[PDB]
RNA sequence: CUCGAUGUCGGCUCGUCGCAUCCUGGGGCUGAAGAAGGUCCCAAGGGUUGGGCUGUUCGCCCAUUAAAGCGGCACGCGAGCUGGGUUCAGAACGUCGUGAGACAGUUCGGUCUCUAUCCGCCACGGGCGCAGGAGGCUUGAGGGGGGCUCUUCCUAGUACGAGAGGACCGGAAGGGACGCACCUCUGGUUUCCCAGCUGUCCCUCCAGGGGCAUAAGCUGGGUAGCCAUGUGCGGAAGGGAUAACCGCUGAAAGCAUCUAAGCGGGAAGCCCGCCCCAAGAUGAGGCCUCCCACGGCGUCAAGCCGGUAAGGACCCGGGAAGACCACCCGGUGGAUGGGCCGGGGGUGUAAGCGCCGCGAGGCGUUGAGCCGACCGGUCCCAAUCGUCCGAGGUCUUGACC
């Protein structure tokens, strides 16, 4: 789920908008971009220049998506939205401040940092 | 457009050999109810009307 | 019998802590027919009718604690099967049936442009010029449906008799409820 | 689809007039159960039932002719109010085995 | 809750909860809250828990 | 060899070898401490990604990765597509030519044909066989499937270390692609199951319907089966024989040497093991459980007849069993179809009367109505009655009663 070129916009502000998928971040063969998992796209537009910037080679990771994540809790739960973060290398946010909530995921695959900024997790 | 097409005369032999497989089986059919007569295992006829009950003619 | 078997409950999770989705398993003790041996010269198969009443209508551990309910006059209820356990069943494929090279044989088909044009499913080839004629190699239109499906690392979790029926740990039997299961915990790796 | 229904229509139709007509195997093997189905519907017998009934058969006439004449001649049983018979012969060129169906009387 | 508002519901002792961006929200339920919902006003809404 | 004709680039798919091995293990080497590289010997198992721009392969660029391998098979594949392209006539430019035409200079567009016979492959039936006639159960020689991997943690920040770092060895967990299987949960189906709708023809006027509006006219939704986006699970242990590679015991060379002989070490690799066939492996295998010597005919009549429901069949009724076939369960001492009946599931409270508003409608009765396969009762219905075929126990030798 979100790759070659679906888009999802930022919750975040680093200084986005919305960002295009390239590669999904692992290893070789995999194929998917699921909130917690971490994106290798792209700005497809960004504010005026905030500090990214348009078409800005990037770092994000999943937290919204509307292809519904089965919860351990033989739950599900989706989104009304797709979108995610940006991040330093070091899994870690830029963004200051988050925007809609997220999932308890990224905790279970390292970020606190959004986890709480987050104005809820779900 | 024939791409493909037999490549040798068929050989008669082999030819019916084929045809080999093939043949009939005469009708399973049995014998008549009180009808008396050879009828088609499992039914009435120009011969019955009955099994059971007269449905039928003749 | 060597072993211990029987049919596809069916399936449904439900519960546990985090939950998890297994399958039901119908069997009590189907009798003891012989046992397995070679002894003094071929020993493998007898019958001393005690069977069921129809039947004539057609008329060393896991072998071993047999001895134990085959001499007992005959059935053995299953369940060593524990609490928390590793056997294997072995389904029946499912009447599936002569499909195209398309499910039947991972493979892509007719592309854009073309995937489509009233054109459609058929592999690509077989073999080149020089090679020589054909390979026994890619499969064909291998009917499916009916194998002698099973597989591995099946654990069981729990079990209890009202019925003498068996809980299991995912369940994939491979064929349909009220079919036929036979299971194990064979070379296991979870051991 | 429309075919599958329009027949199970006139034939169902045509039968209940009768009460036991002449198609193949098949045919017959359905034109029972619906059929049959329907009769169900005369027994319970009332404005419902018969708004539907008729709903597919389509005829004053009949419709309320079995809802009434037959119906009762059944009101008692447990469906199979038709006895699907097979035939002894088969349409010519075809080759095709026929059969008969009447309401078990 | 009452599927948020769509008094209606489906799905086993779990369901499911659908949601929208700003903190907020939409526990839910069946093919007949969603679509709609998703698409206008619930204040209008009626079948369910909210026209009632 | 082919011009009584072998259809040629790249792509697609489906792949199959090979090793000079890209990833992967095992090694010896180093100007190797660690870690990471370099060097070269052994091993192909498995595996070796998305895009871009280019008709292209090639190639450069973008983000990955352990890795993003070299090459075979007419630089595999057109009776399997592609058909851009170079390579029909157009026509263009440029270009030479008095010209006509012209060009491995370019540029627009430009008819890839339904019926496989054989061999061949995948599949399923028919023989006939395996010498009593019989249904049920197993062995597997021998074949086939499958083997990859990242990362995270303790051991440990301990060996090393001036330091920034970072181990063999030993052990947890997650995840990636992949495959087998499977509906429970999830999602896609749902040609009529259920509901709302506008246009129209019959319907009797209203109401309540009906085809058609594809083959459902349109929209909302929708079991059961199939099926992923989803469920379990798998690629392991371990055993034996080795590569390279490392040693021991010790000659011939009274001193040394893995060495010919003697004994061990050591690999994702071979053999075994794990699943999947499978004796038509003519060496027709094992075993248990049934059936007994019938008739008359010239003969080693091992040839013609009643048989033995031992037993099977055919015909019927049924199956996620299925092209046909073969295969499975049932055949009224039946629950096998349908039917009905309860049960679930599914559509959103019906037809009518009722009560509010000129009307439109609403509110009620009423979670109504109606219900396609899902779970299970009950002989309403319909598997009646009937046939056919089937054994007898081939020759020698001996071992025991």
């Amino acid at each position: 789920m979100i790759q070659q070129e679906s888009r999802l916009k930022v919750a975040d502000n680093s200084g986005a908008r919305e960002v295009l998928v390239i590669k999904v971040l692992g290893g070789s063969g995999r194929r998917y971009a699921n909130i917690g998992d971490v994106v290798v796209a792209t700005v497809k537009d960004a504010t005026p220049g905030g500090v990214v910037k348009k078409g800005q080679v990037v770092k994000a990771v999943v937290v919204r998506t509307k292809r519904g994540v089965r919860r351990p809790d033989g739950s599900y739960i989706r989104f009304d939205e797709n979108a995610c973060v940006i991040i330093r290398d070091d899994k870690s946010p830029r963004g200051t401040r988050i925007f809609g909530p997220v999932a308890r995921e990224l905790r279970d695959k390292d970020f606190m940092k959004i986890i709480s900024l987050a104005p809820e997790v779900i | 457009a024939k791409h493909p097409v037999p490549k040798k005369k068929t050989s008669k032999s082999k030819r019916d050999m084929r045809r080999s497989h093939h043949a009939l089986t005469a009708p399973n059919l049995t014998e008549c109810p009180q009808c008396h007569g050879k009828k088609l295992s499992h039914h009435i006829c120009p011969n019955c009307g009955y099994y059971d009950g007269r449905q039928v003619l003749a | 019998v060597q072993g211990f078997a029987g049919y596809k409950a069916g399936m449904t999770p439900r519960e546990g802590m985090e939950t998890v989705p297994v399958t039901v398993i119908e069997t009590p003790p189907m009798r003891a027919v012989a046992l397995r041996a070679y002894e003094q010269r071929p020993l493998t198969e007898v019958w001393t009718d005690e069977f069921h009443s129809e039947l004539d209508r057609t008329l060393s551990d896991r072998l071993d604690h047999a001895l134990d309910i085959v001499e007992d006059g005959g059935e053995h209820a299953m369940n060593i099967f524990r609490a928390g356990e590793y056997a294997d069943v072995a389904g029946v494929t499912k009447g599936k049936g002569t499909q195209g090279p398309v499910k039947r044989w991972g493979v892509q088909k007719r592309k854009g442009k073309h995937a489509r044009q009233g054109w459609r499913r058929r592999i690509g080839n077989l073999g080149p010029w020089n090679p020589s004629r054909v390979r026994s190699t890619v499969p064909q239109q291998g009917q499916t449906g009916y194998h002698q499906r099973t597989e591995l690392n099946k654990r069981l979790i729990d079990i209890g008799e009202g019925g003498p029926y068996t809980l299991v740990k995912g369940s994939v039997p491979g064929p349909d409820k009220r079919l036929v299961p036979f299971f194990r915990a064979v070379r296991p790796n979870d051991q | 689809s429309s075919h599958r229904l329009a027949l199970y229509r006139n034939q169902a139709k045509s039968l209940l007039t009768h009460g036991r007509i002449t198609t193949t195997v098949p045919k017959a093997k359905e034109l029972r159960g619906f059929v049959d189905h329907l009769i169900h519907l005369a027994k319970r017998g009332d404005l419902h039932a018969r708004r539907l009934v008729l709903r597919d058969l389509q005829d004053v006439k009949l419709v309320r002719k079995l809802f009434d004449e037959i119906a009762p001649r059944y009101r008692d049983r447990q469906g199979g109010y038709t006895r699907v018979l097979k035939l002894a012969e088969r349409r010519r060129g075809d080759g095709a085995p026929l059969a008969l169906v009447e309401l078990v009387e | 809750r009452e599927c948020d508002y769509c008094g209606t519901d489906i799905e086993p002792g779990t369901g499911t909860m659908f949601v929208h961006k700003d903190g907020a929200t939409t526990h839910f339920c069946s093919s007949k809250c969603e679509n709609n919902a998703d698409l206008r006003e619930a204040r209008n809404l009626e079948w369910t828990d909210t026209a009632r």
